């Protein structure tokens, strides 16, 4: 989270992964995604996902929603012409919003423009999108 | 072998002065051949009358949108990779193309007001100005962080010299 950034706490991690195994908390999956996630990185996004055993199905699906999302994206965000300006980093394509093309110092660069350039939001919404399909199914 | 290209540099209509290039054909002929011919305006379009849509002071001088953001078009199709990145911005005066990405050019360039390093191996560097720095300089004053200009700044005239 950026509050500087800070790492997510170990036992936000411990809600996420028990409320993945447990059924009984399925309703509640995407909520608790929610909550767990305010504001969240690129790169804390991942972590948390990536800290799940056993749900490898799943996992593989939810990443087929995503690249499906960042490809969405780019082709409704196409670049913008170079060349940068000093101090500028480009706008984030779709791999870097989903954290897979960009390093956690550009999405905190991103996050804390001014205005914003929410990548951990609008990551949190292709998750979010994912975790529908798999409450569903899996 | 390297072409010299002249662009007539106007101000809301009003001549402000001829600017030169050399275009480094030796080192890189397609990317020179494109702007050298879109200067010409041979294949029946290109740069004249085109406008400097993009000035940032203390930074570059772009233009070359002919076509209206991403516009333009190169001679070889919509757009083309990217020949070479031997050349480097080394400073004001530099002749290089814009683009949205690698292998991404098409007709918008930009003239160097500074030395821009950070450049190097993104943008293809293929000339540089020969006569006229002191107008590419006048025209910087008319631009802004932005990078939006607060006069129309065209190519009144451009073609081989």
């Amino acid at each position: 989270p950026i509050v500087v950034h800070q790492a997510i706490s170990p036992r936000t991690l411990n809600a996420w992964v028990k409320v993945v195994e447990e059924k009984a908390f399925s309703p509640e999956v995407i909520p608790m995604f929610s909550a767990l996630s305010e504001g969240a990185t690129p790169q804390d996004l991942n972590t948390m996902l990536n800290t799940v055993g056993g749900h490898q199905a799943a996992m593989q699906m939810l990443k087929e929603t995503i690249n499906e999302e960042a490809a969405e994206w780019d082709r409704t965000h196409p670049p913008a012409m170079g060349p940068l300006p000093p101090g500028q980093i480009r706008e984030p394509t779709g791999s870097d919003i989903a954290g897979t093309t960009s390093t956690l110092q550009e999405q905190i660069g991103w996050m804390t423009h001014n205005p914003p350039i929410p990548v951990g939001e609008i990551y949190k919404r292709w998750i979010i999108l994912g975790l529908n399909k798999i409450v569903r199914m899996y | 072998v390297n072409p010299t290209v002249f662009f007539d540099i106007a101000v809301d209509g009003e001549p402000l002065g001829r600017v030169s290039f050399e275009l480094f054909a030796d080192k890189v002929p397609k990317t020179a051949e494109n702007f050298r011919a879109l200067s010409t305006g041979e294949k029946g379009f290109g740069y004249k009358g085109s406008c400097f849509h993009r000035i940032i002071p203390g930074f570059m001088c772009q233009g070359g949108n002919f076509t209206h953001g991403t516009g333009g078009k190169s001679i070889y199709g919509e757009k083309f990779e990217d020949e070479n990145f031997i050349l480097k911005h080394t400073g004001p005066g530099i002749l290089s193309m814009a683009n949205a990405g690698p292998n991404t050019n098409g007709s918008q360039f930009f003239i160097c007001t500074a030395k821009t390093e950070w450049l190097d191996g993104k943008h293809v560097v293929f000339g540089k100005v020969k006569e006229g720095m002191n107008i590419v300089e006048a025209m910087e004053r008319f631009g802004s962080r932005n990078g939006k200009t607060s006069k129309k700044i065209t190519i009144a005239d451009c073609g081989q010299l």
